[PDB]
């Protein structure tokens, strides 16, 4: 029920299944032989993601999940300067 | 100087020799000659100020000029300003080409120009023929000039004089013996412009001459010219050359007939008959070696007619209209070809009164088989594409169906047009580039109209699909304007001109149905113009978002839908949301635009600017781009 | 109304919902429907003050605006090594690269 | 003014603007020529009005122009005078909302399309700043109408 999402360093960061799978990458990656379904764990192992780029990521997924059409203006994404052109790496390697 | 230029421009215009003695003393020699060897650009065309004077015929106050100073008559200028207004003739051109004797002699006696040779080879002879003046022929003639200098097409002095008419000036050039046989690109030889627009002294005066009879290069000969042109006067004298033979006798009346039968300016229907009747009766006049008609095959474009085998039919004929026109349209087919330049002239000039007389579907037939036969023969048919959203868009005012096989056939042949257009565009280097490009975005014009004409019609449905290739054709061509506006732009952005006719009553531009139809043949919604708009990002610059708010919704959510980057910056750096320019319009964008971190974090990268030149993925260096 | 939220030991940072009105015991239910380990071994800790079980996150501070959902507030986790609880020990995320030039 | 504004006469009422008359030509009825342009929809004549800021007074059945022009089912009038930009959001929600609600019941322009995107965009301005937004004021409902107190939400409409 709980995706069991890690970085590089070992940060695990797990979140619901469905806020990862909002995703694409990480839906490809769970899907396949690398599924294991215990029902718990659903854990996929990053090798090229730094910790706090991931962090960031797990936080636009419970962003994206909640304000996904709710009113029309969204409070802006805390996205800081030298996180950046890391983030967006890690998006289009999670085609997020 | 500039001004001092100015100054003297108006000195010479008024033709006052006192108040030029003041404005071109009393300085150095450096700035003084400057003034009378410069053009001056007003109304945006250059032109001497010497050119002002012999413009208007100011002999006074140009004569004293060449007495006191050295100006020459080399001082480059335009022609004249006739819709030709291009560069390159000399000071003496305008002398002859204005219709005034007394500044031509003036120019001779103080360094004379009458071999002056232009980007166009133009001598002042050929101006003085154009203006047609005995006098100024006749003594540049005397000032030892040429006569046959010839441009690029060929165009003798003898041509223009035949062509205008000032048949003084033809009637001149023969006492010279000048060659009556002049060859031009196309084949015409004196008699093809002489017997074109009934000048009935000037083709005489060429009979004793001996012009002769020559085939020029569209297949025609001279005698087929005037049967061409309604000018029934010289028809009949270039049938007394004693040399015409069987053969091109009654072709010659049947195509004055066939010419005579559908014309503007003469359109007589008694006869049109009695001229085909004559030439019908002629072919069967003896019954030994008969002048048979032979039979054009069938065309399903002018019903089932299978012409005039009989002097019977044609008389049972005479009484119906229709019939006599239909007739002469296989007739002038049967004479001219395939190739003549005014074969399908008479087709389109009956399509407009079928269409004025609410003739519908044999105005369509009609007038695409004059398309298909200018297409065979490599034309801008623009303006036929034109005339056929015009009364497309006049059957839908009135509520009249259009079938789709004939949207389809037109949307077909301008797909190919836009295609040939495309090919005169590259191939052209700096020759009619401006012009080549006017047709092209007209062509482009005319195909968005016919494609909202096709939405708004109901159609079938495998011919749906056929509509459907063709514009996913157009776009794998992928036509563009002088902005780089793609065809999805121009059915978005409120600035597409739209023509004044009836194509104005149903072209509204945006139009929802037409952009639907864009993306659903798979037009690129991310395509840039020269400044990077994309399409989403001109429809929010829409001025009308509540008055057609139906038109802006259904626009918006086809191209998010399609997938248009709704962050897609321009040149400027704004983005569709800053771009709103219009508190509707930005509230719109708000609901469809989807989330992406990658959007975010690329925006994040861009606005702190950080040096992402390689650093990331390559298919990434063009994302930061967009966002 | 509701927020989300980190749970942070060690390394592991396990992301949540809860309500304003939902107690730290609630938090520990989840936890337990998560980590599967029994609430009783597991101490919540804004930063470091520890949580009484019964107080609601409103109580707490973790209000609609304070723990933003897009940036939320850390909760810490302590757990129990057989009858001694074990410190709160939180290690910090990767430190983000230098911004070049 | 009034009078050749109620009919399609730009030319007299511009004429007569240049010649210094009346910018609020108030009438018994309560009207300023706005509200006669807005009756009858006659655009050239609104910019005009416009052009020289003849200003906005309440009808005496409580009708600003723009109301006039929403009530009419006349989108391009609203427009007009909607881009005077002396109307505030509450005014520029109101003016949408009747627009839209006006498409929904009339004869001789009924398009029920219409009236769903412009009740669906006025929603949308209400609840665009997530925070404060001007929530309706519904009253108690209508036997008439079923008992359906009318949209409060974006997913209700």
């Amino acid at each position: 029920m709980y995706v069991k999402l890690i970085s590089s360093d070992g940060h695990e960061f797990i979140v619901k299944r469905e806020h990862a799978l909002t995703s694409g990458t990480i839906k490809a990656m769970l899907s396949g032989p690398g599924q294991f379904a215990e029902n718990e764990t659903n854990e996929v192992n990053f090798r090229e993601i730094p910790s706090h780029v991931l962090s960031k990521v797990c936080m636009y997924f419970t962003y994206k999940v909640r304000y996904t059409n709710s009113s029309t203006e969204i409070p802006e994404f805390p996205i800081a300067p030298e996180i950046a052109l890391e983030l967006l790496m890690a998006a289009n390697f999670l085609d997020c | 100087m500039e001004g001092l230029a100015g100054y003297v421009y108006k000195a010479a215009s008024e033709g006052k020799v006192l108040t030029l003695a003041a404005l071109l003393l009393n300085r150095s020699e450096s700035d003084i000659r400057y003034l009378l060897g410069y053009v001056s650009q007003q109304g945006g065309q250059r032109s001497t100020p010497l050119i002002i004077a012999a413009r208007n015929g100011h002999a006074k106050v140009v004569r004293l000029l060449l007495e006191h100073y050295r100006v020459q008559t080399q001082q480059t200028g335009t022609v004249r300003f006739d819709g030709y207004v291009i560069d390159g003739a000399t000071a003496l051109w305008c002398a002859a080409g204005a219709g005034h004797f007394e500044v031509v002699k003036l120019l001779v006696s103080h360094g004379a120009n009458v071999n002056h040779t232009t980007v166009t080879n133009s001598t002042p002879l050929r101006a003085a023929c154009f203006d047609g003046r005995l006098d100024i022929v006749k003594y540049l003639v005397e000032n030892n000039a040429n006569i046959s200098i010839a441009n690029k097409y060929d165009n003798t002095c003898l041509m223009i004089a035949a062509y205008k008419g000032h048949t003084d000036v033809v009637r001149y050039l023969l006492e010279q013996r000048a060659d009556p046989n002049a060859k031009a690109h196309c084949g015409a030889t004196a008699l093809h412009f002489a017997a074109e627009a009934g000048h009935i002294d000037i083709v005489k005066e060429l009979i004793k001459w001996r012009a002769a009879i020559v085939v020029n290069g569209h297949g025609m000969t001279p005698l087929k010219v005037a049967a061409e042109s309604c000018k029934a006067d010289v028809v009949e004298l270039l049938l007394s050359h004693a040399d015409c033979d069987r053969r091109s006798r009654i072709e010659a009346l049947e195509l004055l007939g066939a010419s005579f039968a559908n014309d503007r300016e003469n359109y007589d229907i008694i006869k049109t008959y009695h001229y085909l009747y004559l030439a019908m009766l002629e072919r069967f006049q003896d019954g030994d070696n008969i002048l048979e008609k032979e039979v054009l095959p069938p065309i399903h474009a002018y019903g089932n007619r299978t012409e005039c085998r009989n002097p019977q039919e044609l008389e049972s004929i005479r009484q119906d209209r229709d019939a006599l026109h239909m007739e002469g349209l296989i007739v002038r087919e049967r004479i001219l070809g395939a190739d003549n330049i005014d074969v399908s002239h008479p087709i389109i000039y009956r399509g407009a009164v079928y269409a004025d007389n609410m003739e519908f579907e044999q105005c369509i037939k009609l007038w695409l088989h004059a398309l298909h036969l200018r297409q065979k023969g490599n034309r801008n048919t623009h303006k036929d594409l034109l005339r056929f959203a015009q009364v497309f868009s006049q059957m839908i005012h009135l509520n009249e169906t259009v079938k789709a096989p004939d949207i389809e056939c037109v949307l077909r042949c301008s797909v190919l047009e836009i295609e040939q257009s495309m090919n005169r565009v590259k191939n052209i280097s700096d020759a009619d580039v401006h012009n080549a490009m006017d047709n092209y975005e007209c062509n482009l014009y005319t195909f968005l109209y016919l494609v909202c004409i096709s939405t708004k019609t109901q159609c079938s449905e495998e011919d749906q699909c056929k509509i459907n290739k063709q514009i996913y054709n157009l776009i794998h061509l992928d036509p563009r304007t002088r902005e780089g506006f793609t065809l999805l732009h121009l059915a978005v952005n409120s600035n597409t001109p739209v023509d004044d006719f009836h194509t104005n009553d149903v072209c509204s531009f945006p139009n929802a149905l037409v952009t639907k139809l864009l993306l659903d043949c798979g037009a690129e919604v991310n395509a840039v113009d020269n400044e990077g708009n994309s399409a989403l990002h001109i429809i929010v610059q829409y001025n009308r978002p509540i008055s057609d708010f139906l038109t802006l919704h259904s626009i918006i959510i086809s191209l998010v839908e399609a997938g248009a980057h709704t962050d897609m910056t321009n040149k400027q750096n704004k983005t569709p949301l800053d771009k709103s320019t219009t508190g509707v319009s930005e509230i719109l964008l708000k609901t469809q635009m989807k989330m992406s971190l990658k959007c975010l974090a690329a925006r994040a990268v861009r606005a702190n600017d950080i040096n992402y030149q390689d650093q990331i993925p390559r298919t990434l260096e063009e994302f930061v781009g967009f966002h | 109304m509701d927020v989300f939220l980190m749970i942070r030991r060690h390394k592991t940072t396990i992301f949540t919902d809860a309500k304003e009105s939902s107690t730290v015991f609630e938090l520990k239910r989840i936890v337990e429907g998560i980590l599967k380990r029994p609430p009783d071994e597991q101490r919540l800790y804004k930063d470091d003050q520890l949580l009484d079980d019964g107080k609601t996150l409103g109580e707490c501070g973790f209000t609609s605006q304070t723990a933003r959902p897009q940036a939320p507030a850390t909760v810490g986790l302590a757990f129990r090594a057989d009858d001694t609880f074990e410190a709160l020990c939180i290690e910090p995320f990767s430190s983000p690269p230098e911004l070049p030039d």
